[PDB]
């Protein structure tokens, strides 16, 4: 929350290899270009510092929409209006776990898989910066949400009394994203023998959306999270991944 | 009750000085099993037992709701003479009751027969995925602080637990995703074998629910034989059926066999 | 009143099998067969009598049936009551049920009207479509607000409620229907489909069915298929399923209109034919 930005700003600026260093050349070159993201190589990180992996390896949740507003501070001594929130992409090879066994110990944790992908979705619209007037007091706000744990984990408040709920999105000043519901099925070679072939559902962000065909062999980097609709049971919940960098093969 | 700490110290002589057959002791060479495998389950047999000490045998059949979970506190406790460090490894066992012959085919399921062990065959039939359960309510109350400690619904309860007075009055309270253990669930459903079926009747299901280990272990069309307990699910139970006030029964499984 | 003639159904019924009601000596069925009905169910356990519908009328000339062929529906706390009084001066985790059977008439589904609600009559019929056996209340433990769980007395009808006087906490009648498994005592029954015979009935036109309530030790004796004759009790059930087909039903001036239809319960099934 507090100075874990400024550990991770010097990140930036200062690691350095053997001669040119990489993450002011991979800032600058994609700001010009217009492509507003940066890729992490999760090697590099346990390299400069090992506290630093054991926050993030823990609770990934709330520290990745923390190195995003870290990226964002360092851009401005660049490019000196309208610089969005940078996306942060990661990658790594460190062990592939297997599609079927997924026990309830990996919810929220840093896990990488692979399979087929069988089906896409058609992209929608969530929203990061709102703006909220009050119907009676017109009492004007700005509320600004970044984290993403897909229903509902923050949402408007109930007081600036007045009635339930006296908050309305204003529909002329905001921000939004992206999001593709992709849907992928394990390797036939690790073959269920007398089962059938599972599946999960991914989410992905504002750029990573139609960079894959249907039909492909993939490998995949995210977060085991969990979300509880009802769209069976009592105090069930469902499984997904939200995807946060997608290493596919040259495509061929 | 508080007579328990009196069955603590003396079930423990029967995982370590219980022996047979020319010595080696089967439950000193079976922790030595666990940890190798790695899987938190410990076997005890109901002939090795009742033959020792008839006392406990009936107090399996009484009440095993309430007498597994002190069969399960000190079961720690034995293998931790052996691994002393094993309290990161899963911090919990799980026992593994064997033969005891009650119920003979499906059928003989009365109020008799409630809220104890009860062993009995058949036939899966079809089964869900696999989901986790919550096994610790964790509030988001606004009052308070948001770790709150761990309180348990663990069952087929929902317990209406509602926070009141928690710092100044009562704050409302959520669940988070934060922190807490979840654990597998599979709920498989059981028809009657027909090998044993009487003349004209159709067979009968019934519902099960597997828990936290025991799951992928069936596959449709096994003859498993469950030695599970039986109780008596609320949670919607015939919503609308109200001037009959009639329960849903699950039996909640503690071991599965396969065919023999 | 009702408490007055209740007692003297009461107690011509405790004073009936406290004697004897057959005649036939040295061939069996002798000195109060009733109390050796009693000690055999001491040895085993199974909770019941089956005691005959012409003996109790051979005694009194029909003084007493008449009311127990009518009024059947009233006296079934009193006649629990009144065996209770024997068996203690007998025998010493019980509940008990009273079945009957010879009947002289067999009624059938055609000849069925509310004129004879609460009262004991047999029917035969085809049985179809049994199901599965299921627990019942009958008896709750409904806690309150403060600590004293004690709830074993009101609301054991066809509700599902809890209580509203006595009040553990220093509230009033609160919140509801609440069964704390810890001590409560169910009874099992199952729910089947009968039909009329095929071989009584006019030309083919769907001929009208029931629906057949069996509490108590009668489980699992009607197969699906057989003739049956069946116990008298004929009573009517609130449901809300029944739209579309609408009369003049009074409403209740929390709003609830009121459906009633007829459903048959037994408590001794016996499979002739």
């Amino acid at each position: 929350n507090t100075e874990i930005i400024k550990s991770f700003k010097n990140f930036i600026l200062e690691f350095r290899l053997d001669s040119q260093f990489i993450y002011r050349d991979q800032l600058r070159n994609n700001i010009l270009v217009k492509n507003y993201s940066l890729t992490v190589n999760m090697e590099h990180l346990i390299g400069y510092n090992e506290d630093i992996y054991k926050k993030l390896s823990d609770e990934p949740s709330d520290i990745i929409p923390l190195f995003e507003t870290a990226i964002t501070q360092v851009a401005k001594r660049i490019s000196i209006n309208s610089l969005p929130t940078f996306q942060l992409i990661l990658n790594s090879n460190a062990n592939q776990i297997p599609l079927r066994d997924l026990d309830s110990e990996h919810v929220s944790k840093i896990v990488r898989l692979s399979g087929i992908i069988i089906s896409t979705s058609v992209l929608s619209s969530r929203a990061t910066y709102l703006s909220i007037m009050c119907r009676n007091c017109r009492h004007t706000t700005s509320i600004t949400i970044n984290n993403f744990n897909t229903g509902n984990t923050v949402s408007l408040p109930r007081s600036c009394n007045c009635g339930p709920d006296p908050y309305i999105i204003i529909h002329e000043s905001s921000k939004f994203i992206d999001q593709q519901f992709l849907k992928l099925q394990e390797i036939p070679e690790l073959v269920p023998v007398g089962e059938m072939p599972r599946n999960l559902t991914m989410t992905c962000d504002r750029y990573l959306t139609n960079k894959v065909i249907p039909g492909t062999r993939v490998t995949i980097v995210g977060i085991y999270s969990i979300y509880n609709s009802k769209n069976s049971g009592v105090a069930i919940r469902t499984p997904y991944i939200k995807i946060l960098g997608i290493q596919s093969d040259v495509e061929t | 009750p508080n007579v328990s700490r009196t069955i603590a110290r003396e079930l423990k002589s029967f995982l370590l000085e219980y022996t047979d057959e020319t010595g080696r002791s089967v439950y000193g060479a079976r922790i030595r099993t666990l940890g190798e495998m790695n899987s938190e389950s410990l076997e005890v047999n109901y002939r090795h037992l009742a033959e020792s000490k008839a006392i406990l045998a009936l107090f399996l059949a009484k009440c095993p709701e309430e007498m597994l979970k002190i069969f399960d506190l000190v079961a720690m406790e034995a293998t931790e003479l052996h691994y002393p460090d094993y309290a990161r490894i899963h911090s919990e066992i799980h026992v593994r009751i064997s033969d005891f012959p009650t119920i003979y085919s499906l059928r003989e399921l009365r109020e008799s027969n409630l809220s104890s062990l009860v062993r009995v065959t058949g036939v899966v039939t079809r089964r869900t995925g696999v989901f986790p359960q919550l096994k610790y309510v964790k509030f988001n109350c606004l009052k308070c602080g948001s770790i709150l400690g761990p309180f348990f619904q663990d069952s087929n309860e929902e317990i209406r637990i509602s926070f009141c007075t928690n710092c100044k009055s009562k704050g409302p309270f959520r669940v988070n995703g934060e922190k807490t253990v979840y654990r597998n669930y599979q709920r498989v459903t059981l028809q009657e074998a027909p090998g044993t079926v009487p003349p004209g009747r159709l067979p009968r299901h019934r519902e099960v629910i597997l828990l936290a280990d025991l799951v992928d272990v069936s596959k449709p069309g096994e003859e498993v034989e469950v030695t599970g307990i039986y109780k008596n699910n609320y949670d919607g139970n015939l919503n609308a059926k109200n001037g009959f006030p009639v329960f849903a029964t699950i039996i909640e499984a503690n071991s599965i066999k396969r065919r023999e | 009143v009702d408490d007055v003639t209740g007692e003297k159904v009461r107690e011509a019924f405790e004073q009936f099998l406290e004697d004897f009601s057959v005649q036939s000596t040295d061939t069996g069925e002798v000195e109060k067969v009733y109390r050796a009905q009693i000690e055999f169910m001491k040895i085993y356990d199974l909770n019941t009598i089956y005691i005959d519908y012409q003996h109790l009328s051979m005694r009194e000339n029909g003084a007493l049936a008449m009311a127990i062929s009518e009024q059947y529906y009233r006296f079934l706390p009193f006649l629990q009551k009144g065996l209770r009084r024997v068996v203690r001066k007998y025998a010493p985790e019980r509940v008990f049920q009273i079945s009957f059977f010879n009947l002289p008439t067999v009624h059938r589904i055609r000849d069925i009207r509310s004129e004879k609600i609460g009262s004991l009559l047999s029917i035969s019929g085809t049985v179809t479509r049994t199901s599965e056996v299921r627990p019942e209340l009958y008896k709750a433990s409904f806690t309150c607000d403060m600590c004293r769980a004690i709830v074993d007395n009101v609301e054991q009808s066809f509700k599902y409620t809890e209580p509203t006087f006595c009040p553990n906490p220093s509230c009033e009648n609160r919140a509801f229907w609440t069964l704390n498994v810890t001590r409560s005592r169910f009874l099992d029954w199952q729910k089947v489909r009968i039909q009329e015979n095929a071989n009584e009935i006019p030309t083919g036109s769907m001929p009208r069915t029931l629906d057949v309530i069996l509490r108590g030790d009668s489980v699992e004796r009607a197969k699906p298929g057989d003739r049956c004759k069946f116990t008298g009790v004929e009573i009517v059930v609130p449901d809300v399923t029944q739209l579309g087909l609408p009369g003049v039903k009074p409403s209740s001036t929390g709003v609830r209109d009121l459906t009633y239809k007829i459903s048959f319960l037994a408590c001794h099934v016996i499979s002739i034919g």
